[PDB]
RNA sequence: AGGAGGUAAAAAUG
RNA sequence: CGCUUACCACUUUGUGAUUCAUGACUGGGGCGAAGUCGUAACAAGGUAACCGUAGGGGAACCUGCGGUUGGAUCACCUCCU
RNA sequence: CGGCCGCAAGGUUAAAACUCAAAUGAAUUGACGGGGGCCCGCACAAGCGGUGGAGCAUGUGGUUUAAUUCGAUGCAACGCG
RNA sequence: CCCGCAGAAGAAGCACCGGCUAACUCCGUGCCAGCAGCCGCGGUAAUACGGAGGGUGCAAGCGUUAAUCGGAAUUACUGGG
């Protein structure tokens, strides 16, 4: 309804470490701009969802809940911020979808046809004493 | 007659199937009685009958209909069982006895009071 | 991370009007206590949700987007409103998310 | 009474 | 007495047989439900069907090859003796 | 499943758990066939006069409205109650 | 074991009642609550669900469950197709 991405500035620790892969000598000296996250479970605030974000297993989040995202594709630090900022939203909000499904199923049109049926089979059980 | 076919292949004393897969010749068995639920019957009827799956202490994970009114059982509630089927719920071949160490009877069922392990009211 | 709110709008009709279905003779004349609502289409939920729900053949809605929900299986009006409101919570996001 | 030969157009669904 | 040869149970180890539980996941079967859409099969079911074999296909099933009856249908019209 | 055989598709031998209280055979009956026989009716053929085209009266649907009362609404409703 | 006291004092419930298979009505809830070994009973008038009245069976035992045999000529040598 009213959707504006928060992702608290001053609450998220961003760690810039070096990259991985191939590409020459460029990839191993000034590729430290690559980003790796740090989103502790202590900055929760919904009270119920963050623990449901910790119990259910998935990657990007360890056994403690310090959510990390090591993005290694870009060359600038700027693109590493926003791309890593989107997945944090893409993981948490996607995993917090604890579907309030529902039930049930109880025969309501079966017994409007099933009911008249068996009672009509009473003439089937009249093949006896009179 | 074909007696030569009989002298080779004897008369097979065909052993019949059991209607109680609990244990051999056991009158009763103690069940861990888990996952309480209520499901619908088949073509003959239509109702909301209370049933319960039975984790047996001989190792089985069977099902049993709860013939009774008083719900005196839950997740665990280790009870006892008596043989026999209900003939209306496809799958059940046991009965939850309403007189176990865990499951008691229902009050005020005067006519044929020994039914459902109900204690006789001296009043 | 991204604060999403399922806030109840003021642009929805809370009017205790006639129920729709069967029930003998009470269903043809009086028919109260059943929350038949209308979620006025030309209002808020800024065009992203309005026409998004209209490009889909759906039940309990109008052809204009003034969603007409029926709340029947509840006895008190506190819960019948919950039957009406909670359905819309799940209904609009069904054709959104 | 026996016997031989001749003779005709498509059109789905509850 | 002491020492020692041979035999041997137990144990350990290497490599197999067999058998019993359990195994994420996955397939087939039954049942209720019967929500969906199809209306195959049954009157020759509007294409007669069944069996074997091969290919195809969202599903019942379709098609080619061979066999069986556990399938039907035999009037008028024209003409002739 | 295992064994056996096969180039392969498979074949042969051959269970159990589970599930229902029915499955099946025979012949009997109505119905349908672009099945046949035999037969009837303005069914067709042979002719006559009309509807449909025009205007008018009336009824119904649809539409509209504060209401345009309601029911009937294939043959067998629509100059019907 | 015998003699005396001896207030009937201290001494009866269980299953079932539609048919199979001896025994009926009423009330309460309405394919809901529940019943049963088999067919099945219950959709506001339930001889089958619950209770009451009465009845039937048995008895210090009575039902339920399970196992074996007969029933079952549904392994048939006796004694089948």
């Amino acid at each position: 309804i009213s959707r504006h991405v928060a992702i608290p500035d001053g609450e998220l620790e961003i760690t810039a470490i070096r990259a991985q892969g191939a590409g020459g000598q460029h990839v191993n000296k000034t590729s430290t701009a690559i980003h790796l996250r740090f989103d502790i479970r202590a900055s929760s605030l919904p009270e119920y969802y963050k623990e449901r974000l910790l119990a259910a297993s998935h990657h990007l989040i360890s056994s403690d809940g310090v959510i990390v995202i090591k993005a290694q594709e870009y060359r600038s630090q700027e693109l590493n911020r926003e791309a890593a900022l989107a997945r944090l939203v893409a993981m948490i909000k996607e995993l917090t979808t604890e579907k309030k499904a529902r039930r049930p199923t109880r025969p309501t049109r079966a017994s409007k046809e099933r009911r008249l049926a068996s009672k009509a089979q009473k003439s089937s059980v009249k093949a006896m004493r009179g | 007659a074909t007696v030569n076919q009989l002298v080779r292949k004897p008369r097979a004393r065909k052993v019949a199937k059991s209607n109680v897969p609990a244990l051999e010749a056991c009158p009763q068995k103690r069940g861990v009685c888990t996952r309480v639920y209520t499901t619908t019957p088949k073509k003959p009827n239509s109702a909301l009958r209370k049933v319960c799956r039975v984790r047996l202490t001989n190792g089985f994970e069977v099902t049993s209909y709860i013939g009774g009114e008083g719900h005196n059982l839950q997740e665990h509630s280790v009870i006892l069982i008596r043989g026999g089927r209900v003939k209306d719920l496809p799958g059940v071949r046991y009965h939850t006895v309403r007189g176990a160490l865990d499951c008691s009877g229902v009050k005020d069922r005067k006519q044929a009071r020994s039914k459902y392990g109900v204690k006789r009211p001296k009043a």
